[PDB]
């Protein structure tokens, strides 16, 4: 279960770098807008997908 | 790319903002980032507080701001102010941090890639600045919205665990607050009393049923007022008083922030009742007192009789009159004399501090609460130097009064010099000379001369 | 189409050789332990 | 002490990082 | 214009930066090396942590004679043992 | 301190109050690509 | 036109010698009250108490004072933050006893002078102006009120707020550098770079538009007559001025645009002393210079002094030996 | 002391009251330029 | 055309940094105070002329490194290298505060070389030397401070020490030795530089406030040009607010431009004469018949009175180490003390 929490609290931080970069660049880019698009609404749901899951796991590691 | 160089927006990159005064999708785009900010440095700095947190040492022995926020809140503390959970903390930081990510996503967008004007896509949210009904109403729409969170303190003290009372009988703990205090009378009367020593307006509030009270009546207030502004357009003397545009409006909010900064100054600095000792360390007046009355302890117990000790000026070395007759600390300190805390009233009688409270009453928890207050006066150096300028480095501190004390003098300052640049800017601007004087019609060429 | 060596090298680097060579070594005292 | 400073490099380069990407697929800076 | 070259071409320059990405470096680990080495202290006589005092010394060694000045700083310096 | 099970991040969260700032040093940055027009 | 269009017409007239205005009708009255309070108090006002020991200082010249030592006395520390009006005494002689000149003087001062700064925005918008004059006046302002108001609230006490008078300032000083080595504070150091910054600019500007004066006068006669008040013509050669200053340093550290170079000399000062404003303002809640006492330790342990140590001796004195009778416990808290 | 209070009173509000209804008289049309800022 | 009118030929060639005749005097001079200054105060001790450390080296900060002055019984040496006293030894010569008098010499024949600049700068280019004379007050003030202040003195060890806490602590050596804020050639002195501080404020603020209209721009600094006529302000509109304001204004440009020059140089070069009083210690120290007074009547007390207790304070606490020559010892019983403090 620890595994599951320290999996997804990694993986948060990763695509929490990832968009920061990312979403700018893709908003401010002249090509590539409707794949681009497509990606930032997948990782917006797997983003806050994610905060969920760090949020629920927190009360069986702590 | 629209109005972002100086030839199209009459406006030098250093001034490059200004670009967008009339670009209400980029501007919604920078405030909302801008408000990511914010609450991206309460959950940031928040988490850095707990991380560096030693729970039984006192929070401002380590530099914290927010912490004793929480905590003045009632969240994660019991009798005497102690922590006995940092979760409550933890929760603040992590929910405000995860909502600055959706505030700046927000802000990204409006400010670069949705609509850069917003009247073409929504009358709702479009605006015009000169339009006098949709501003009244926006405002409206906000006024509700500080009413509510007024409201949200309200129910946190009376209905969710309540609040830190360092007043509280038997000792400072989290109680529940049943009776706020609902007369006019008082709430406001506590605004029209004297700024001035001893009465010191409402940084003056010294029990928390009148905060809530306060905050039960400032709710209301704010959410009639902002319908009241949805619903009316400004009265005509209004419109002849003021000038309607952006850079006016911003004037008259920096006039605002900077009374208000000014303020919490004032209320940091001397209030140990929103802002309990217990979390952000004694107050200027609670120390200097402290020392007086750590060392009128020490001397009684060697044999003096503090009452009667003549000092070397003539006045009581222990005790003297304020100039009303109240019996209070003598020293430097008399300055201090309207200073009250739950460690001293207990000494304090009708007429002032009681000599035979003093003889007789005064407990161990006296002695070590006036000790460490005075042994934590919030005095210290820039980089941490606890103490007079003339102590020696060992004591890493300085109190977090001060912190924040000066930290909003300085902002309050520059907020008030930001009021005076926009407001006169403004009204050059509206009148159309803030580019300069017309050479073929230069107004004091067609006026007579002063001699 | 430009000289290299010129007067305004000359002074450039009377100043830019030692504030490099300089903060070398303050960068190195910050390490020093009593 | 070095995830700190490696930390602060990933996320001080982080911001010039956009500026330069975008600079170089010409995009709306 | 004054004839030299603008500084915003050189500093812009490849050329620039291969000599300097190497000159700078080199320079910056010279003064590091001459703090490290110890050579400082010894080119200025600046008392290293435990050359100020003797162990159960407590008096400055503070100059007093103009012209046997040199002699006398030697002098001090000798009784560090 | 932070829970046990999120101590490895400590660091991170030691760096993390100094972000805002660093987004006054962006806007800078970027005016520089843009030659401060 | 109605009696009181016409006096509002009258009061924002651009023709008065002096202008009056809206800020000018609270102005008037209350810099007149702070400066025949001011006059009478530095002439005739008997000695006040100022630590409230029952130690009276003697201010005025017909006390034994000079124009050096004089001063109007700060409040009584017995009153602290108190408000003490002439009403609130038993008699004048009870407040001159206790310091009520200073509180009269610096509370209408402080009042009409913030309306000075007020009234400069209000002539500026009357002449067609731009408005920021009063923002470079903010700046001296500022500073008044961090030595006649801020610093005594921070502390508690009017009596510790700058005494009216050239020694009571010096004494003030002094005790500041004692409770706050305010010498090793960055705002005070970045004030001192405004005002030696400032005298330099202004000499350096002087300096320079004096040299390229046009020539339109003889030997015998002022130059100052090569210059015709409201000429359209500007009276000197800023391009022969930058050649020179472009010269003696190097090209672009020299101004070639006025407005940016007028710009320069209001900001540099205005922004320093804004700092030193602030410097006091914020000491005033006892936020103080950076102290390095004992910093520099050899490998026994030994105290290696430095300059910064030889500066806390000083202020160790000043700390002693400042209000000799007032302090009856070991630490100076206020 | 009660007179003189009294008086000074008095005095005080007059002249805030000259300065609010001076400011409220139509103060942004009181320049050589642009008067419509109603 | 011989070979010192080539000379004068490459030394007035239009470059990047103008070289002059001047700058055979000025660039070894200003480049060997500013090393000095950085090398000292990076690398050099003052222990065994002040039992202070005063490096980088040694642990101290930007705000209280120093190139201190030589001890107190190297009287006003020149203190040159190969001098009796350093005998040719660097390492000695820095432990015996050479670094001091090199900077101090050095830095005087410097500003030599600098106003010997603005001269011929000056003459080249067509304008006349008012620069020039008005940087003769920081000559004044620098020869009387670091110069004839100690030379006045027992030794080169009482003028200032070249660092930022060095500094503060000549100021406060001067307060509590002198009486220097007593002194009315200070006070002329500060007059001047706040006065000059007013002027620079005023005069940008005023010039930037009466701009003319003369571009479409919102900021304004792209609508001038150098090469222009006309006046980039309105001087009647700045007369007539300032007429209205403060009740008097300028009217004359030169006179103004003048004046701005007159207060902050005037300012300076009292500030010097005051300095050169107190190398002799004739200072503004005493008002006699303050004194008179006080003495017979214990109840007298004004803010003169009040700061030579200050001042008293000062030495006291002050001197011993900040004179380690001396040998000072006051048995705790002596040092001034008010109560409790
Ligand atoms: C539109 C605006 C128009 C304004 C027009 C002018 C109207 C008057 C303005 C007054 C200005 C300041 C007066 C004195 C302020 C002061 O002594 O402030 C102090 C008071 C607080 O007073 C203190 O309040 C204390 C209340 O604490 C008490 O209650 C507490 C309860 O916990 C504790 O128990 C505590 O121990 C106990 O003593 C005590 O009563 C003290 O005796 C008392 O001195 O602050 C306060 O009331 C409120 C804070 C006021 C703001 C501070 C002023 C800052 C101005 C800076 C301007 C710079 C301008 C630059 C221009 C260029
Ligand atoms: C809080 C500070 C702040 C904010 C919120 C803004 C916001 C804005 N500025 Mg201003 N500005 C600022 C400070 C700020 N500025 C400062 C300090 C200066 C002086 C350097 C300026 C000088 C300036 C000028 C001269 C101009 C602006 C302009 C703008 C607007 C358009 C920007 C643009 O299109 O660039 C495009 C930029 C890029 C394509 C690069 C990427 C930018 C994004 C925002 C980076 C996001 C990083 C972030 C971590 C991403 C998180 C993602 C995650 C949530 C998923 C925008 C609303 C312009 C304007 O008004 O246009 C009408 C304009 O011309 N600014
Ligand atoms: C309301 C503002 C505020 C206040 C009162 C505090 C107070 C504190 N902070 Mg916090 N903090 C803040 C904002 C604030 N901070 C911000 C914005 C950040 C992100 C940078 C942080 C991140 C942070 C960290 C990482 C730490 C603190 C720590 C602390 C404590 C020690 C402070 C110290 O040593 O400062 C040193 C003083 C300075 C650096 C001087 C600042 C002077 C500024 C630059 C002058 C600015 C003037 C004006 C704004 C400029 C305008 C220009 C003009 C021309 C108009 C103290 C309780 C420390 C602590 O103990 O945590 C437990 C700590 O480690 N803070
Ligand atoms: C806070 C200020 C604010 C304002 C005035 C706007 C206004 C707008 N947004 Mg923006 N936006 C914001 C913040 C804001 N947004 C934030 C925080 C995000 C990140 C989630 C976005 C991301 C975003 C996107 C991706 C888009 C917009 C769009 C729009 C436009 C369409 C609005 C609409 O029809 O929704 C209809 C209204 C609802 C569906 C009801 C909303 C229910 C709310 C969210 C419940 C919570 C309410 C509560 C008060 C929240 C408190 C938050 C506070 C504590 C911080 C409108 C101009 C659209 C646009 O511009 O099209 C061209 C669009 O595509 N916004
Ligand atoms: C964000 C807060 C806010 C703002 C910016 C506004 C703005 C406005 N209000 Mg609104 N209002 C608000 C909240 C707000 N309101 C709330 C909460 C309520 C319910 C209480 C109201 C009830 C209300 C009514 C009934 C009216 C307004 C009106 C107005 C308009 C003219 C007001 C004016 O001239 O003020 C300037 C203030 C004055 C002229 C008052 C007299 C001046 C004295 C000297 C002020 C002295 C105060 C002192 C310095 C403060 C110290 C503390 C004090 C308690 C001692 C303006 C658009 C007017 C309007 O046009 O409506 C369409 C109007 O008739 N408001
Ligand atoms: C510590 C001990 C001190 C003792 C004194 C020893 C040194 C004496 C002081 C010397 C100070 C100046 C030396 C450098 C001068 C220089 O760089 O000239 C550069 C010249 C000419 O370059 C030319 O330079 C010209 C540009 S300019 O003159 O630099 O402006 C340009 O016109 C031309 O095309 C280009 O070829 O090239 C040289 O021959 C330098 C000779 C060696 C020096
Ligand atoms: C517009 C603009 C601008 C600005 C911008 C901005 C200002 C932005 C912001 C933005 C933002 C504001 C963002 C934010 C973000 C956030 C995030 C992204 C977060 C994340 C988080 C996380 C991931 C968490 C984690 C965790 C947990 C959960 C638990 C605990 C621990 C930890 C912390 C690890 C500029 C100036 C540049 C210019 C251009 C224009
Ligand atoms: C919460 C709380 C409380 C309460 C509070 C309250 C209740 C408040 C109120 C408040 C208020 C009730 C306020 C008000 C304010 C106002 C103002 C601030 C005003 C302003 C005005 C102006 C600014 C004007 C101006 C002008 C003039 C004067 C002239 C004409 C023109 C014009 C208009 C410009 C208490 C303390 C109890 C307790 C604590 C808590
Ligand atoms: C919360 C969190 C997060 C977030 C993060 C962020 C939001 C970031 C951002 C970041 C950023 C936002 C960055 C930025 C940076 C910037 C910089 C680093 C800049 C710098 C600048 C400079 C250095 C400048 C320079 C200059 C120029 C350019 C021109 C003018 C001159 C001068 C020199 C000033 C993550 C994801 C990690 C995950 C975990 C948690
Ligand atoms: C003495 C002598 C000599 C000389 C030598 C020399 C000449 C040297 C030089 C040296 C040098 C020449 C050095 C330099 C150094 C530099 C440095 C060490 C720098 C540093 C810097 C910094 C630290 C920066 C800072 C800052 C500022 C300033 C502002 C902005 C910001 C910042 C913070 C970045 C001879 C041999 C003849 C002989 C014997 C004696
Ligand atoms: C553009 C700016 C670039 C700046 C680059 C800065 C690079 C900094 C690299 C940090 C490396 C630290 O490496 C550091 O080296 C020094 C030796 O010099 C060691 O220091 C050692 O020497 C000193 C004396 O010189 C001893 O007093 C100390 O107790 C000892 O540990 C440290 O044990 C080691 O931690
Ligand atoms: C304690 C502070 C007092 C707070 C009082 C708040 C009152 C709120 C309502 C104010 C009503 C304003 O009423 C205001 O006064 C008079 C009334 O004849 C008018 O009178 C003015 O009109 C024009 C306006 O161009 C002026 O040129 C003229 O000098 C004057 O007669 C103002 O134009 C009007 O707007
Ligand atoms: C110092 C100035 C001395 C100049 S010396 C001068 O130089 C000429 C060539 O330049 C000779 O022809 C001439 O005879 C000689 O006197
Ligand atoms: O009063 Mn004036 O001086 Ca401010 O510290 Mn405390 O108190 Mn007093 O002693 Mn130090
Ligand atoms: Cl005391």
């Amino acid at each position: 279960m620890t595994i599951l929490f320290q999996l997804a609290l990694a993986a948060l931080v990763i695509l929490s770098f990832v968009m920061v970069i990312g979403v700018p660049v893709a908003y401010a880019s002249p090509q590539d807008w409707d794949r681009s698009k497509q990606l930032i609404f997948l990782g917006s749901g797997l983003w806050i997908a994610l905060v969920l899951v760090v949020g629920v796991l927190n009360f069986f590691v702590v | 790319a629209t109005n972002r160089d100086q030839e199209s927006s009459g406006f030098a990159w250093w001034a490059g903002n200004a670009r967008l005064i009339n670009l209400s999708g980029k501007l919604l785009g920078a405030h909302v980032a801008h408000a990511g900010l914010i609450v991206f440095w309460a959950g940031a700095m928040t988490l850095f507080e707990l991380a560096h947190f030693i729970p039984e040492k006192p929070m401002y022995e380590q530099g914290l701001i927010l912490i004793p926020h929480i905590a003045t809140l009632g969240w994660g503390v019991g009798p005497g102010g102690e922590v006995v959970d940092t979760f409550p903390f933890f929760v603040v930081g992590v929910v405000h941090l995860i909502s600055s990510a959706v505030l700046g996503f927000g802000g990204v967008y409006h400010a670069i890639r949705g609509p850069e004007t917003l009247e073409e896509y929504s009358s709702f949210f479009g605006y015009d600045w000169k339009d006098k009904n949709k501003m009244t109403t926006i405002l409206g729409f906000h006024l509700i919205v500080l009413g509510i969170g007024a409201l949200l303190l309200v129910a946190k003290a009376m209905f969710f665990g309540g609040l830190y009372d360092t007043w509280a009988p038997g000792g400072g703990d989290v109680r529940v607050i049943t009776n706020p205090t609902l007369d006019p009378r008082v709430i406001f009367g506590y605004l029209l009393k004297s700024p001035f020593g001893g009465e010191g307006w409402i940084v003056s509030v010294n029990n928390l049923e009148d905060v809530v009270g306060g905050h039960i009546w400032i709710g209301l207030i704010c959410i009639a007022g902002g319908i009241w502004h949805i619903l009316t357009t400004p009265f005509g003397w209004a419109r002849r008083a003021f000038i309607w545009s952006g850079e006016a409006y911003l004037s008259y909010s920096l006039g605002a922030l900077s009374m208000m900064g000014f303020i919490a100054t004032c209320f940091v600095w001397f209030n140990n009742t929103v802002y309990p000792s217990e979390f952000y360390g004694p107050t200027g007046p609670e120390a200097s007192q402290a020392q007086a009355m750590t060392f009128l302890i020490r001397d009684q117990k060697l044999g003096a009789n503090v009452g009667s000790a003549q000092g070397p000026t003539g006045l009581g070395k222990y005790l003297m009159r304020s100039p009303t007759g109240e019996i209070i600390f003598g020293g430097e300190t008399m300055r201090f004399w309207d200073f009250r805390g739950p460690w001293l009233e207990p000494l304090r009688g009708p007429n002032g501090l009681d000599l035979n409270k003093i003889k007789n009453d005064i407990q161990p928890w006296q002695e070590r609460r006036a000790a460490e207050y005075m042994t934590h006066a919030p005095l210290g150096s820039l980089n941490s130097v606890g103490g007079v300028a003339t102590e020696i480095n060992s004591v890493n501190f300085v109190s977090p009064r001060s912190w924040l004390a000066t930290s909003h003098f300085v902002l309050a300052f520059f907020f008030l010099v930001g009021h005076l640049w926009h407001a006169g800017r403004a009204r050059a601007a509206a009148a159309g000379f803030e580019k300069g004087i017309d050479r073929e019609s230069e107004p004091v060429l067609s006026m007579p001369s002063l001699d | 189409s430009y000289p290299i060596f010129t007067v305004r090298w000359v002074a450039v680097h009377t100043l830019a050789v030692p504030t490099i060579f300089f903060l070398g070594a303050i960068a190195a005292m910050q390490f020093i332990q009593r | 002490v070095i995830a700190q400073l490696t930390m602060i490099a990933m996320i001080g380069i982080a911001g010039p990082m956009i500026i330069f990407l975008l600079a170089v697929r010409r995009g709306n800076l | 214009t004054t004839g030299e070259r603008p500084f915003s071409d050189i500093i812009t320059s490849v050329r620039y930066w291969v000599i300097h990405s190497i000159t700078i470096p080199a320079l910056f680990i010279a003064g590091w090396l001459f703090v490290s080495t110890g050579l400082a202290y010894d080119v200025f006589g600046t008392p290293r942590p435990d050359s100020y005092y003797a162990q159960e010394q407590r008096s400055i060694p503070l100059v007093t004679d103009r012209f046997e000045a040199k002699q006398q700083v030697e002098t001090f310096l000798e009784q560090l043992k | 301190k932070l829970p046990e099970a999120y101590a490895i991040f400590d660091p991170l969260v030691d760096v993390l109050p100094v972000i805002p700032v660093l987004f006054l040093a962006l806007a800078f940055v970027w005016q520089a690509a843009v030659g401060f027009r | 036109a109605n009696l009181w269009e016409r006096f509002c017409n009258w009061v924002t007239s651009t023709d008065n010698r002096l202008y009056v205005g809206w800020f000018g009708v609270i102005m008037i009255p209350t810099l007149l009250a702070a400066t025949i309070c001011f006059v009478i108090a530095f002439i005739a006002a008997p000695p006040v108490d100022i630590d409230g020991i029952r130690e009276p200082v003697s201010g005025s010249l017909l006390y034994g004072n000079n124009i050096i030592t004089g001063a109007v006395v700060p409040s009584s520390n017995a009153i602290g933050l108190h408000f003490y009006p002439i009403w609130e005494a038993a008699s004048l002689d009870e407040w001159l006893y206790n310091g009520g000149p200073y509180q009269l003087i610096i509370f209408h001062f402080l009042l009409g002078a913030s309306c000075y700064m007020g009234r400069q925005w209000e002539l500026s918008y009357r002449l067609g102006m731009r408005p920021w004059i009063c923002v470079a006046y903010s700046a001296p302002l500022a500073s008044a009120f961090a030595v006649f108001l801020i610093y005594p609230i921070g502390q508690g006490s009017f009596s510790d707020g700058m005494p009216l008078g050239i020694s009571g300032t010096f004494n003030f000083m002094i005790v500041f550098q004692a409770e706050h080595n305010i010498l090793m504070h960055p705002f005070h150091q970045l004030g001192v770079a405004g005002v030696f910054g400032g005298a330099l600019f202004c000499a350096m500007h002087g300096s320079l538009v004096t040299s390229s004066l046009i020539r339109e006068t003889t030997e015998t006669e002022s130059a100052n007559y090569g210059y015709k008040f409201g000429q359209e013509e500007e009276t000197y050669n800023i391009v022969a001025a930058h050649g020179y200053f472009g010269r003696l340093i190097f090209q672009y550290a020299s101004f070639n645009n006025s407005r940016s170079l007028h710009f320069f000399l209001a900001a540099w000062p205005v922004v320093g002393v804004w700092f030193a404003a602030l410097g006091i303002s914020t000491m005033a809640f006892n936020l103080n210079g950076f102290n390095f006492n004992h910093s520099v330790i050899d490998a026994k342990g030994n105290v290696i002094n430095t300059w910064a140590d030889i500066i806390n001796r000083a202020n160790l004195g000043m700390e002693v030996m400042h209000e000799r009778n007032a302090h009856n416990f070991p630490l100076d808290l206020a | 002391m009660e007179t003189l209070k009294i008086t000074v009173y008095i005095v005080v509000t007059f002249f805030v009251l000259l300065f609010v209804f001076g400011f409220l008289s139509g103060d942004p049309a009181r320049n050589p330029k642009r008067k419509d800022l109603e | 055309r011989g070979w010192f009118d080539i000379l004068d030929d490459w030394l007035k060639r239009d470059r990047f940094v103008f070289v002059g005749w001047s700058g055979i005097l000025l660039f070894p001079c200003a480049y060997l105070a500013l090393g000095g200054w950085l090398t000292g105060t990076t690398f050099v001790t003052s222990w065994y002329t002040h039992g202070l450390a005063s490096s980088y080296l040694e642990g101290c900060n930007f705000l209280t490194v120093a190139v201190s002055t030589p001890a107190n019984s190297m009287g006003h040496s020149l203190l040159l290298l190969w001098g009796p006293e350093a005998q040719g030894d660097f390492t000695r010569w820095c432990q015996l505060g050479g670094l001091w008098t090199f900077i101090a010499l050095h830095g005087a024949f410097g500003l030599i070389g600098f106003m010997l600049r603005q001269f011929e700068i000056a003459r080249l280019v067509g304008v006349r030397p008012y620069n020039a004379i008005a940087f003769s007050a920081p000559i004044a003030v620098f020869v009387s401070v670091f110069l004839i202040y100690p030379l006045g003195q027992s030794s080169w060890f009482f003028a200032p020490s070249f660092g930022v806490a060095a500094i503060f602590r000549f100021l406060l050596f001067f307060q509590g030795f002198h009486n220097w804020t007593l002194n009315p050639f200070h006070m002329m002195g500060v007059a001047g530089v706040l006065g000059g501080a007013l002027l620079c404020a005023i005069h940008g603020a005023t010039v930037e406030n009466t701009l003319f209209q003369d571009g479409e721009g919102a900021s304004t600094f792209r609508a001038f040009n150098p090469t222009q006529a006309e006046e980039t302000y309105s001087m009647v509109t700045a007369n007539r607010f300032w007429s209205q304001i403060f009740g008097i204004a300028f009217s004359n440009k030169r006179w103004l431009h003048f004046f701005m020059l007159f207060v902050p140089v005037t300012g300076l070069w009292m500030s010097a004469i005051g300095v050169v009083g107190l190398a002799l210690n004739l200072r503004s120290y005493d008002f006699i018949s303050q004194e008179i007074r006080a003495a017979e009547d214990p109840e007298f007390e004004t803010f003169y009175t009040k700061n030579l207790l200050l001042n008293e304070g000062i030495r006291a606490w002050m001197a011993p180490q900040d004179q380690p020559h001396e040998n000072f010892v006051f048995p705790e019983e002596v040092l001034p003390r008010g109560n409790a403090l």
